[PDB]
């Protein structure tokens, strides 16, 4: 058999994808993904930064789901600090994590359908993506890389009209999802290009470290928001969709259902969000108000010490994982008692999913390899740090 | 199911000569074992009925230049059936070959390749142990504490040579290290 | 201050989240 | 920390 | 199965009854108002918290607010700021060199929220693409010109988030 | 009463007879754990839960009732546990790790630093009674 | 089968290219590592040169057996591949 | 296939060194074709280059260090066999190559 190379440099498929395929005829026999083109030394750069200075690195890991990584990093720091977060901050974090989940799912579904050949749903979904990123631009000052979720509480408070605008969005996102489904779900070509492609058994998913939609499509009811709940996720009502055949079509139906349930969670968070402060009151770990630093001596001392040295995490090590839109995103943070992390491994779900591309694509058509790559929803920011 | 139950059960059922350090806390129940018993421990913890750990989350290394056994290899494990996490750690220096667990967990291959690339720890019976993240022909293991942050070599285009070439590094602005440590810690 | 972003009194109006059926066509 | 050390204990 | 069900699903197979339902959906969006904006004339909505081009502010008396505390240079996660300071002829603590690398800047706003005197701010300007790399090495004069040119909008925005910061 | 239509798990297939493929695996497990020394923690637990599950599989004829009383997964997730315990017994026998060293020592660190409540924590429900009965058997 | 004449020349010719091998000592019977004071790296280099002047291969179990050029040239003369 | 188990004595280390050297020597014909080295270098100058590397790394007496050196050399050989590295790279590494040293260094710079 010959040795064929797909390097798509154009971001019509990821952009830094490099597959070296061994094709017998039209079937592919082994898929070896060549990674390392987006390895920017993020893990080593964390060890040279303060715990506050290393927060923006997590925005650029999974650049389609930004708040998901910040939530995990903040939870790891809180676990190593035993820092309690106010209820309003927890509700805001859950709200902006479920907005993030919808953003990631909307991008993934349509960048996967564009690979197949469906161009129309891509623009329709990016319209709602822009509508959602407007909310990102409102709380923070950045459309994508918002350093909003922070270890103590949250960076700053919500503008006045944000809740009303988010409710107005949720009044029509259901019809938007209905249109997006009606363009793809009933189509026979979409069924023929997804059904029975990429079948994975539950044992294979467990052995290869699959998580999220890749794992729940095989029948495994494993959600980290229900197995190891964090924040206020245990006070919210939402269902966990589970697949039956493990193919690419189940990964798509579940990726629809997880976004409808995300809309449901967003509505509940809007309705039940309480009043109060948005940051922990231990100003030894959180910044003082700008009116208090210019009027009180100890507040100014705290500001000065926090914005140069930052806080010091007691010597310990732990692993915290959250339910990122791709799957289980974990951070292994090691502290030696100083103001800089000693070691911080980033466990990316894409790393464990692109590794299993070899067995998912074996004995499949060449044109069926792009659907297998797109159904895993891989971004290379996290695959190679 | 829980840290209180898993600790007490593994205390009794596990062979004593395997594990030499058992921390039980809320940050995580850890097991520290010798490198010649790692595969045995992980195979026991993958097949036993009450400790069905079927998911290997990741394999990471930690660099401690002050220790005799410099590198610490950590195996974060997950049990879906009992909803519990177990962490297993070993220690190895720069010239010891620890056993590979790709036979038990197929996902261990890329993490072991990344550990070898980043720290220089070699794994016995690994189907293919080559660098996975660093550039082709990369010399040195970057995630070591003695490796400079910016590395040793730099990349630029050489017009006379008509190719991208590698040259010794020369920063226009060096990395400024700020020492914020306090004497009253 | 004491005027903080949140839901209006009585909560927000209910919003559909399930699939709406479409029986279009003579068949 | 309760770092007691186990032994063979005959 | 049932003859009626078999006939009904066989008609849909041969009459393409699930592609007409998508063609109608596309045609409905064809006759629909567009959502595109004329970028040169009309701009997209923004927020007062927008983190754009940096600007160094000055007091209404004409004195620059920067006090060379170097509190923004130590919080900068990208090491994009370099500050040199000395005692001015009056004896005041001021900067001689204040330059920001906008090719290293990640536009995170940490410098803006760390300044104790509100001297460095990220203004609303986001259209400053240059034709040369050295034009992106902003210095003290360039930053002060930015602060003078965007002073009113920056002041209004700082008034807006006074209730939140 | 009827045969299980689907197990709900991809790869795992319904076994038409589950009271006859489990009563044999448990018997094999009980007849092969004998090679392990009597005073070892592994043998006691593996010979306790295997005896209870074997008795349960002998009392009630229908798979639904067996699923109810054991209450730990489907009967198709118990066969895959019995077949793994059988493999583990052989691997223990060939490795023979039963020899307690004379210079053995273990540092049992017990940390108590609390963690917050919003932090993700794996909180399962109460295990079936056998998981504790085997535990008291091991301690005693 | 090959005559001794040319197989002797093909082994008396290539050995003189090691910048230390004395031409006056090489002969049909002159051990590589012992009689010439060679290194084990040169002991495998001579065998590799034997498969560098031709296309046949020497298995790893046929390299360390006898380091004598007399048996080496006998084995070369008993190579049907060569000519 | 799999990484071999760590050696126990110097004889096994020497055997592995010889095996690796033989494999590298058999890899010479492939490089001359994958890269246009036909009218560049003799088929023995490269062989001498590998021999020189083995010889100037020949003062090691630790079997573990020898095994690690062999493993790194095998990784380099496998990379060179593939089209991974650029052409001039091997030609920049694998080619064999007056008053006072102190006075020239003094004329060059203060940092010796
Ligand atoms: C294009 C090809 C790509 C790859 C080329 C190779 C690149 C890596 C080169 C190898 C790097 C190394 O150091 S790997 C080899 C390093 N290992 C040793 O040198 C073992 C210590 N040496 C000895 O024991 C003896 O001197 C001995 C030399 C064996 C003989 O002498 P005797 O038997 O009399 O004792
Ligand atoms: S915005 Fe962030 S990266 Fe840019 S200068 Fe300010 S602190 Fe540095
Ligand atoms: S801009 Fe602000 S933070 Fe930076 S040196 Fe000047 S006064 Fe200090």
């Amino acid at each position: 058999n010959f040795t064929l190379n797909f390097g798509p440099q154009h971001p019509a498929a990821h952009g830094v994808l490099r597959l070296v395929l061994e094709m017998n005829g039209e079937v592919v026999e082994r898929a070896e993904p060549h990674i390392g083109l987006l390895h920017r030394g993020t893990e080593k750069l964390i060890e040279y930064k303060t715990y506050l200075q290393a927060l923006p690195y997590f925005d650029r890991l999974d650049y389609v789901s930004m708040m998901a990584q910040e939530h995990a990093y903040s939870l790891a720091v809180e676990k190593l600090l035993n820092c309690e977060v106010p209820l309003r901050a927890q509700y805001i974090r859950v709200l902006f994590c479920e907005i993030t989940r919808i953003l990631n799912h909307l991008l993934a579904l349509t960048t996967h359908a564009m690979d197949v050949g469906a161009l129309t749903p891509f623009l329709w979904a990016f319209e709602e993506r822009e509508k959602l990123l407007e909310f990102y631009e409102r709380v923070s000052g950045a459309r994508m890389h918002a350093s909003f979720i922070r270890p103590g509480g949250v960076a700053q408070d919500l503008p006045l009209g944000l809740c009303r605008d988010i409710d107005s969005f949720t009044q029509q996102f259901a019809s938007r999802i209905d249109e997006l489904e009606e363009m793809l779900t009933g189509n026979r070509i979409w069924k023929q290009r997804l059904v029975d492609i990429g079948t994975v058994t539950a044992q294979q998913a467990k052995d290869w470290g699959f998580s999220g939609v890749m794992l729940r499509g095989s029948g495994v009811c494993w959600d980290l928001r229900r197995a190891a709940p964090y924040d206020v996720y245990d006070q919210l009502d939402f269902d966990v969709p589970v697949g039956t055949r493990g193919d690419c079509y189940d990964r798509y139906c579940i990726r629809i259902e997880e976004m409808r349930q995300s809309l449901r969670i967003i509505v509940q968070c809007l309705n039940q969000m309480p009043s109060g402060m948005i940051k922990a009151d231990d100003r030894k770990l959180c910044p003082p108000s700008r009116c208090r630093m210019k009027l009180s001596m100890e507040s100014l001392i705290h500001h000065f010490e926090l914005y140069t040295e930052g806080f010091s995490v007691p010597a310990s090590s732990t692993y915290t994982a959250v339910e990122a839109p791709k799957g289980e995103f974990g951070v292994f943070l090691v502290s030696n008692g100083s103001n800089r992390p000693y070691r911080c491994k980033i466990r990316a779900p894409g790393f464990a999913h692109s590794q299993g591309l070899d067995f998912m694509s074996k004995h499949h058509m060449l044109a069926d390899v792009v659907t297998i790559i797109g159904t895993q929803d891989i971004v290379f920011g996290e695959v190679d740090r | 199911m829980d840290n209180q139950f898993i600790f007490k059960y593994s205390w009794e059922t596990l062979p004593k000569k395997w594990v030499k350090k058992m921390e039980r806390s809320e940050h995580g129940n850890r097991f520290d074992t010798n490198t010649d018993y790692l595969f045995q421990l992980l195979c026991f913890l993958k097949l036993h009925t009450y400790t069905r750990v079927q998911v290997l989350i990741d394999i990471c290394g930690v660099d401690y230049p002050s220790r005799k056994r410099r590198f610490e290899v950590v195996y974060n494990l997950l049990s879906t059936r009992y909803n519990s996490r177990i962490r297993v750690q070993t220690s190895a220096d720069e010239v010891t070959r620890i056993s590979s667990v790709v036979s038990l967990f197929p996902s261990a291959g890329w993490w072991e390749r990344e550990v070898w690339d980043m720290f220089g720890v070699s794994f016995i019976n690994h189907p293919d142990l080559r660098r996975i993240l660093t550039d082709y022909g990369f010399e040195g293991h970057p995630l070591r504490k003695d490796f400079p942050l910016s590395g040793y070599v730099q990349v630029r285009y050489d017009d006379p040579e008509k190719r991208v070439v590698s040259e010794p590094i020369e920063m226009t602005q060096e990395f400024r290290y700020f020492d914020f440590a306090s004497p009253w810690e | 201050p004491l005027l903080q972003d949140g839901p209006p009194p009585g909560g927000f109006a209910p919003v559909r989240y399930a699939r709406r059926i479409s029986n279009t066509g003579p068949s | 920390i309760r770092r007691y050390v186990l032994t063979k204990d005959n | 199965k049932d003859w009626n069900t078999v006939f009904e699903r066989s008609i849909n197979t041969l009459f393409l009854t699930e592609m007409v339902r998508g063609l109608s959906l596309t045609l409905k969006y064809f006759f629909d108002p567009k959502v595109t904006i004329n970028y040169p004339f009309e701009k997209g909505p923004l927020s007062p918290r927008f983190r754009g081009e940096h600007a160094l502010r000055r007091y209404p008396t004409g004195e620059e607010r920067c006090i060379a505390c170097k509190l923004c240079e130590a919080v900068c996660p990208a090491q994009a700021i370099t500050i040199e300071a000395e005692e001015r002829e009056d004896g005041s603590r001021r900067t001689t060199r204040y330059d920001i690398d906008m090719t290293k800047c990640i536009y995170c706003g940490f410098c803006q929220e760390a300044c104790p005197v509100d001297a460095i701010v990220e203004g609303p300007n986001f259209e400053f693409a240059t034709e040369t790399h050295e034009e992106l090495l902003y210095d003290k004069e360039k930053l002060l010109e930015n602060g003078d040119r965007w002073e009113t909008e920056i002041a209004e925005n700082l008034r807006s988030e006074s209730l939140y910061r | 009463a009827k045969v299980k239509q689907t197990t709900g798990i991809v790869g795992l297939d319904v076994v038409p007879n589950a009271r006859a493929v489990l009563i044999d695996l448990y018997s094999k497990t009980l007849k092969e754990i004998q090679a392990v020394p009597e005073d070892e923690g592994y043998r006691k637990a593996v010979e306790s839960f295997t005896r209870q599950r074997l008795n349960v599989c002998k009392e009630e004829e229908d798979w639904e009732m067996i699923e109810k009383r054991l209450g730990c997964g489907q009967v198709e997730e118990l066969i895959e546990e019995a077949r793994d315990e059988l493999t583990l017994i052989g691997k223990m026998i060939e490795w023979d790790p039963w020899g307690v060293p004379d210079d053995y020592e273990c540092e049992v660190i017990e940390n108590d630093a609390p963690i917050p409540k919003h932090v993700p924590q794996h909180r399962p429900g109460p295990l079936p009674e056998q998981f504790y009965k085997t535990l008291e058997g091991l301690i005693a | 089968f090959l005559d001794k004449s040319e197989v002797t020349d093909r082994v008396l010719s290539v050995v003189k290219n090691f910048q230390k091998v004395d031409p006056s000592k090489v002969t049909p019977k002159a051990n590589f590592q012992n009689d010439l004071g060679l290194d084990s790296l040169d002991s495998v280099e001579v065998v590799m040169a034997l498969e560098e002047e031709f296309g046949f291969e020497i298995p790893d179990n046929e390299a360390d057996k006898i380091q004598s050029i007399d048996l080496a040239v006998d084995f070369i003369a008993s190579h049907p591949q060569a000519k | 296939i799999g990484v071999p188990p760590n050696s126990a004595n110097l004889t096994e280390a020497r055997r592995r060194v010889f095996d690796f050297f033989r494999a590298a020597c058999r890899s010479i014909p492939t490089i001359m074709d994958i890269y246009n080295l036909q009218d560049v270098v003799a088929p023995s100058q490269l062989r001498y280059a590998i021999s020189a590397q083995i010889r100037n790394n020949a003062h090691i007496t630790d079997p573990k260090v020898i095994d690690l050196l062999i493993f790194k050399g095998m990784e380099e050989l496998t990379d060179i066999v593939d089209h991974a590295k650029q052409r001039h790279h091997i030609i920049g590494q694998y080619v064999v190559g007056g008053k006072t040293d102190f006075l020239k260094n003094f004329y060059t710079s203060n940092y010796f």
